[PDB]
């Protein structure tokens, strides 16, 4: 699991950022490297173990003029040291940074049953 | 129930991350509510455009030299110029903590103790703020007093709607300083 | 709930009842936030000595010659001298209830229009009337707008702590004036 | 008939219930009552306790002058010159209090619609 990507909260019922997995701190605890820079652990319940963010999943994207929205994976894009998401929105798409796409409490909940780790 | 990390931690995080500062304006009061109740300390705190209590402040810009500096300057926008009679130092400084909105925010808490006549001033002149209005649409006072029907007064004040955990701040602050 | 009444009812009733008087002080507010949100109509609120939020006023003592003499004399008490540039009047009632709480209380509700200068004036003066610092711990504007997130603005302002059925008083007289 | 009997009943859905009389039987199980404070409505019979004087060892509401009140058991009646009295019981003391500062919140009132509600 060390060096994994992952997608997790850091408080009780905040929403999933995404980051990897430092250290397997032992039954059921994870310490996590967001990839904004912050570290903590987190419970394998708060984790999901999912990356990229699959295509045609309602996510939180945000923009750099404090605004944010919902909207849903269409497309996903490689680039050297990034990954991109297309985020469909009322029919049209636009392209957000790793950073930029998030989970509220409801959109990352719909995946631990497939992705979680708890 | 927002994440508490060290002051250092927060200023050490990636570009991604924003910085709020807020602070908890108090003075000693010896005024009596109905010559029986000893109101103690005057806490400030005002009533937010999205309709929460919350404590003065704001964001943190690059134009800001530290977060001392962008906290004085919000609460110029936000208080008046009774504000620049006093400022708020690093000695101030309470706490840091992960805020829960969507977005990546660090707020910094702080407390500074005024004299009655500076907290005066500073509701005086609040009407007269930039942000009167419209972010600010009043400014209360924390009622540290229970009343004879155990609800009224602090218990009922905590029961109001605050932002992120200014609630918990506040009881926080209450305590360290011995206020209450 | 609170149950209504016809005001000669009210005023029929027996000297165990006590009655409180409260005044809707409203004006028009060509302002926005952000520039995008119309604030609409300035209305002001005190935050009372109890933490609770509600319309200005109070008690009706027997020296007060009427209702209104009552509430003319809390309203200079509370809000300051500017308050004394209008006066609320028989023509500006609208509406009377009998409290739930455990006393015997009748409630009269009144509503005045004032122009924006007027509200704004009662506003800068409120910090030295009799009763700042002590039954009004200040003042605070009603969010009559609601934000983007559709909690933001008045309905998280509906859910702060308020006296009795000011609430249900609020979202009436805002309806019935034709506000919103 | 009901007509002149003392009563205990509450003039809101979820209010205390104040003490009274029943002035009249006005159909479809509804009874206009003249509370002691001088208010007069009609109540449903829902509503209304039948339950005069208040019983020994009720929790009830006492009334303070001023805006005080807290809640007592009541442990004596006292009747002088027409008037009720009830001797309320708080934390082992024992106060006085007329009929009219004598109420029941809608719990202690609930208590007491079996053995005495219409």
């Amino acid at each position: 699991f060390v060096g994994l990507r992952v997608v997790a909260k850091w408080s009780s019922n905040g929403y999933f950022y995404s980051g990897k997995i430092t250290r397997d701190v032992g039954a059921g605890k994870y310490k996590l490297l967001f990839d904004d820079g912050y570290e903590c652990d987190v419970l394998g319940k708060d984790i999901l173990l999912c990356d990229p963010i699959p295509l045609d999943t309602e996510v939180t994207a945000l923009s750099e003029d404090e605004y944010f929205s919902a909207g849903v994976v269409k497309g996903h894009r490689k680039e050297s040291g990034e990954l991109y998401y297309s985020i469909e929105k009322e029919g049209q798409r636009k392209w957000y940074k790793r950073m930029a796409v998030i989970l509220s409490l409801e959109q990352g909940n719909r995946l631990r049953e497939q992705y979680g780790l708890g | 129930g927002a994440k508490r990390l060290e002051l250092g931690e927060a200023l050490a995080l990636g570009s991604g991350w924003r910085h709020v500062c807020h602070a908890l304006l108090y003075a000693p009061d010896p005024g009596m509510l109905f010559g029986r109740i000893p109101l103690r300390y005057a806490i400030l705190m005002q009533m937010r455009f999205d309709g929460r209590l919350g404590f003065p402040g704001g964001f943190v810009d690059t134009q800001d030299r530290s977060l001392e500096d962008g906290l004085n300057r919000e609460l110029r926008e936000e208080l008046g110029e009774a504000a620049a009679a006093f400022r708020v130092e690093r000695t101030d400084y309470r706490s840091s903590h992960l805020t829960e909105g969507p977005h990546r925010v660090v707020a910094h808490f702080y407390a500074k103790r005024l004299t009655l006549e500076e907290l005066l001033a500073v509701e005086a002149g609040a009407t007269r703020a930039k942000d009167h209005g419209l972010e600010v649409l009043g400014l209360v006072r924390v009622p540290l007093y229970t009343l004879r029907d155990g609800v009224g007064g602090l218990p009922t004040f905590l029961e109001n709607s605050f932002i992120g955990s200014a609630r918990e701040q506040l009881l926080e602050a209450l305590q360290d300083l011995g206020l209450l």
